[PDB]
């Protein structure tokens, strides 16, 4: 049921100036009123960003996601190192009623999505390990922070209502751990 | 003729530690000295001789010192299959085996 | 003199004379740095 | 009337006897420390 | 937050551990030339030494009576040596085995005998033993490897293989690399032997049980020892590293027979003597070297190099910096975005960055170094 | 390994005799090893007897020289023990043992159970 | 898991960092993921349950 | 920096390119509490 | 962890068709199985019971 579209879904690859994002503590240890020097992976200051408007983008070291998002555009999430059955693949999908985090051996399409008129974007489940639920994300901006540091992944989570026009704002915000995964994965690929 | 007093003998002492085999002679027997390893119901088998050299197949926790009518057979770490009798033998002259310490758990 | 700087003994002969010299070696740069830092801090302390 | 110290017992300290106890093993040992017990005996001679 | 590998301003801040930096100079770091074109080099001669025959040799010497050689001017090939798993031992206790492939010494001594296999460890540094201290002695600074690999189906005969002899007793003990042939009776007791027969006189000649039916720990393990020197002689027995051409002036990195340091060369006006093999100056730092081929000496200084300084009045007044590099001529620095611009000077105290002299005079505040200072 | 086998049967009447032989393997007789003998009485311990050489020559403990003679046999490859008088104080686990002062290489042992 | 008890000091293994001293009722008020505290100086002066 | 001070080489450079890090890291250690002691006390002498 | 609904399931299959499930993150407490009287024989082999 799965067929890949024609035309190429060729993004404009913008630059500009970042300004502030990459500001966030490293783990759950409170401090009251002080400075703390940290090293961390971070996206260095006033640095240049791409600005993006699917297809595969490098690993990095890390990663950050921020969308604009308005009234959920953007729907699903693909994550892996081979991406298909012989070893543990990762999905992200914030449905309708909860978000849903799976490292698990699915052999998905080449396009998988949630086929509007969830779950067809796996051509055979066999073999799946891992499994995370929580709250629903839903003028919005959403934030990621991809960090693996020492067999642990560290995934932030922010969600801010955001209305500007083009760049990134001149503010600032923390990202919280929602949560940690004490994994050992190689991911090379995303979606 | 040079006669061995033992002080080990028999001794009961946990697992790990430190156990001394004291062999005490007449006369001068500064180079002339063995240790032998036998578990009750097998043959002996040779840990140290000939001024600290130890025999292939002892470990090295085994060491010896002294010279003369001060000998010592020294375990470093105690087991419980350690239950042998270890006897000091001299042979500076018509040799003789000591009375053999009776390692008890 | 009479410490044993954390090796095991405050005369140096008994070193000589319980073990064998060759891992006595480092129990002997233990009771020599033992001394020496009491030394540097004795010579600190006269300096001082 | 006011009491103070205007100097004290002019001490110098034999670097190998008081470390060793006049030992070969002992020196031997000593000496891969390098220049020392020069700069104490320097110092001290300082001292002195 | 703030980022302490981007802008100098915001550096201050990261050492301070405060966002409110006070006027004035700040230690950052040091700075150093980072050496590009990696120089390597070696003598010109290239023939392999045949230590592949020592290795792969049928018949050894004894324990007490170890064959000892002497091997110069070769270039012998670790990395073949060093994968190869047909040694059942193969470690090396002074040195890694990995990093041998790079360095170049002379005067390898390699010594070589037939033991049983559980006596396997006891060739090593503070080892005791039969053969440890009775047949051959290991300094506690013995630098080198060992090899051993099993050879029960040869060096055992079903008749008992009793040619691999060591002595049994002795009067004292052996000192470590000497070499004994004298084969004499054993006094155990107080009569004098003089090498007949009878009691408390024994024959040091005795046999092992050495079959080709005899399982793992038993087994006839041929054990060949590897010892190396430090820096005697002008080296000779080099490992498989190739060349490359030489450049002066230029802060570069050199591998000079396995001496490995950083600096600049240039063209020395000194006298070596032909008995030279390199020099040195003060305290170990090799001042000056002549080159293992084209034999001209050449000078070696680290190159230069200092600490950083930044020049920032406030992080409430301003956001412009200054950086200070100290002690070296602002030539050889090859920040790219500060290096190329309007302006940079040079002090004697090394060279500024983001500021140009002026002809003023003032009662100055912010240090620099050399008689300048600097200022918003 | 010089491995000594102690061989036949061991049950035996009070009063009676005990012919016991140790068989070598992997150790020439024609060298300068004493090839020993040590029993093991209780209170005594082991206690040396004695050795023997390929020629012939041989050396005992005093409290044993009186009752043992013990002989060679070079191309059989063994060494044996003769004890006349077998005591109940015998009742000892004899270990037939190679020597040169040290017994590096033991035989396993017979316990003598007269019954 | 025992109870633990309070203005009389103890040892105490609050979530796996264990520590000695008394315990008193404080006021400060910790994000919803700062599980336990440390003041200044690198030493802990505030823990939660 | 011309003292063992009992590792096996008096330049760290040699160090780092004669062993592996796990081992060489220790004779660095010996290295550094060494240069690093006497750098304490060529400092606490400089203080002086 | 459910390992009543493992315990206590309404039908198991054959022993050569065996239910293959996969347990992993939840906490189960075994002293209500331990002092449970439902198992007929209950040896454990990689760590005491």
């Amino acid at each position: 049921q799965c067929v890949n579209l024609r035309t190429r879904t060729q993004l404009p690859p913008a630059y500009t100036n970042s300004f502030t994002r990459g500001v966030y503590y490293p783990d759950k240890v409170f401090r009251s009123s002080v400075l703390h020097s940290t090293q961390d992976l971070f996206l260095p200051f006033f640095s240049n960003v791409t600005w993006f408007h699917n297809p595969v983008l490098p690993f990095n070291d890390g990663v950050y996601f921020a969308s604009t998002e308005k009234s959920n555009i953007i729907r699903g999430w693909i994550f892996g190192t081979t991406l298909d059955s012989k070893t543990q693949s990762l999905l992200i999908v914030n449905n309708a009623t909860n978000v849903v985090i799976k490292v698990c051996e699915f052999q998905f399409c080449n396009d998988p999505f949630l086929d509007v008129y969830e779950s067809g974007v796996y051509s055979s489940a066999n073999n799946c390990t891992f499994e995370y639920v929580s709250q629903p994300f839903l003028k919005n901006l959403r934030e990621f922070v991809f960090k693996n540091i020492d067999g642990y992944f560290k995934i932030y989570s922010k969600h801010t209502p955001i209305n500007l026009v083009r760049d990134l704002p001149q503010g600032f915000s923390a990202l919280e751990p929602l949560v940690d995964l004490p994994i050992g994965i190689n991911i090379t690929r995303f979606q | 003729d040079i006669q061995l007093t033992q002080s080990p003998s028999s001794l009961s002492v946990s697992v790990g530690d430190r156990v001394t085999i004291t062999c005490r002679a007449s006369q001068a027997i500064s180079n002339s000295l063995a240790w032998y390893q036998q578990k009750p119901g097998k043959a002996p088998k040779l840990l140290l001789y000939a001024a600290s050299t130890l025999e292939s197949g002892v470990p090295s926790r085994f060491s010896g010192s002294g010279s003369g009518t001060d000998f010592t057979l020294t375990i470093s770490s105690l087991q419980p299959e350690d239950f042998a009798t270890y006897y000091c033998q001299h042979y500076y002259s018509t040799p003789f085996f000591g009375g053999g310490t009776k390692v008890e758990i | 003199l009479s410490s044993n700087f954390g090796a095991i003994s405050s005369v140096l002969n008994d070193i000589l004379s319980r073990l064998d010299p060759p891992e006595a070696e480092v129990q002997i740069d233990r009771l020599i740095t033992g001394r020496l830092q009491s030394l540097q801090t004795y010579v600190t302390q006269q300096l001082i | 009337t006011e009491i103070l110290p205007v100097s004290m017992t002019k001490t110098s300290v034999d670097c190998t006897m008081y470390i060793c106890g006049d030992s070969t093993e002992c020196s031997n040992l000593l000496l891969q420390y390098g220049s020392f017990c020069t700069q104490l005996n320097r110092a001290l001679t300082g001292i002195a | 937050a703030v980022d302490c590998a981007l802008d100098p301003l915001s550096e201050t801040k990261c050492t301070l551990k405060s966002f409110t930096v006070e006027k004035g100079i700040y230690q950052t770091s040091n700075f150093r030339v980072q050496p590009t074109e990696s120089i390597v080099r070696f003598p010109n001669i290239t023939n392999l030494c045949p230590f592949g025959e020592v290795f792969n040799a049928t018949r050894f010497a004894s324990v007490y009576a170890w064959n000892r050689k002497r091997i110069s001017n070769c270039v012998a090939d670790y990395s073949v040596l060093y994968n190869s798993a047909s040694f059942s031992t193969f470690k090396c206790y002074g040195v890694s085995p990995t990093k041998l492939n790079d360095l170049c010494f002379t005067n390898v001594y390699a010594d070589s005998f037939v033991i049983r296999g559980d006596e396997v460890r006891q060739i090593a540094p503070g080892q005791t033993g039969k053969i440890a201290d009775y047949n051959y002695k290991l300094p506690d600074d013995f630098t080198g490897c060992v090899i051993a690999w099993n050879s029960n189906n040869l060096d055992s005969k079903v008749g008992g293989n009793y040619n691999y002899r060591y002595r049994l007793f002795r009067k004292s003990n052996l000192k470590p690399f000497e070499r004994d042939i004298s084969t004499e009776i054993y006094q155990a007791g107080s009569k004098p032997c003089n090498g007949v027969e009878g009691f408390n006189c024994y024959f040091p000649l005795q046999s092992y049980g050495f079959q080709p039916t005899n399982g793992v720990g038993y087994q006839p393990y041929r054990v060949v020892v590897l010892s190396f020197e430090l820096l005697h002689a002008p080296a000779t027995v080099c490992g498989p590293k190739k060349s490359t051409n030489l450049v002066k002036n230029k802060c570069v990195n050199f591998n000079f027979n396995g001496l490995t340091g950083t600096g600049v060369l240039t063209e020395s006006n000194k006298k070596f003597l032909p008995f030279q093999q390199f020099g040195r100056d003060i305290a170990d730092t090799t001042d000056a070297v002549r080159d293992p081929q084209t034999l001209e000496i050449l000078d070696i200084t680290p190159c230069s190099f200092g600490g950083v300084s930044v020049i920032t009045p406030g992080t409430n007044t301003s956001n412009q910096v200054a950086v200070l590099y100290q002690g070296v001529n602002c030539t050889e620095v090859p920040w790219r975005v500060y290096s190329t611009g309007s302006n940079v000077f040079q002090t004697r105290a090394g060279c500024l960055i983001g500021a140009e002299h002026v002809n003023n005079s003032y009662e100055c505040d912010i240090p620099i170094g050399a008689g300048i200072c600097a200022s918003y | 390994q010089v491995q000594l086998q102690q061989s036949g049967p061991g049950l035996v009447k009070p009063s009676g005799t005990l012919s016991l032989t140790c068989a070598v393997s992997g150790a020439s007789i024609s060298s300068g090893d004493w090839w020993s003998w040590v029993r093991q009485s209780p209170g005594r311990g082991l206690e040396w007897i004695g050795g023997i050489f390929h020629s012939g020559t041989t050396n005992y403990s005093p409290s044993l020289k009186s009752r043992v003679t013990m002989s060679v046999d070079q191309p059989k490859n063994q060494f044996s023990l003769h004890l006349t008088s077998v005591t109940a104080a015998d009742t000892a686990v004899y270990y037939c043992a190679r020597m040169r002062g040290i017994f590096d290489y033991w035989g396993q042992g017979t316990l003598v159970t007269v019954s």
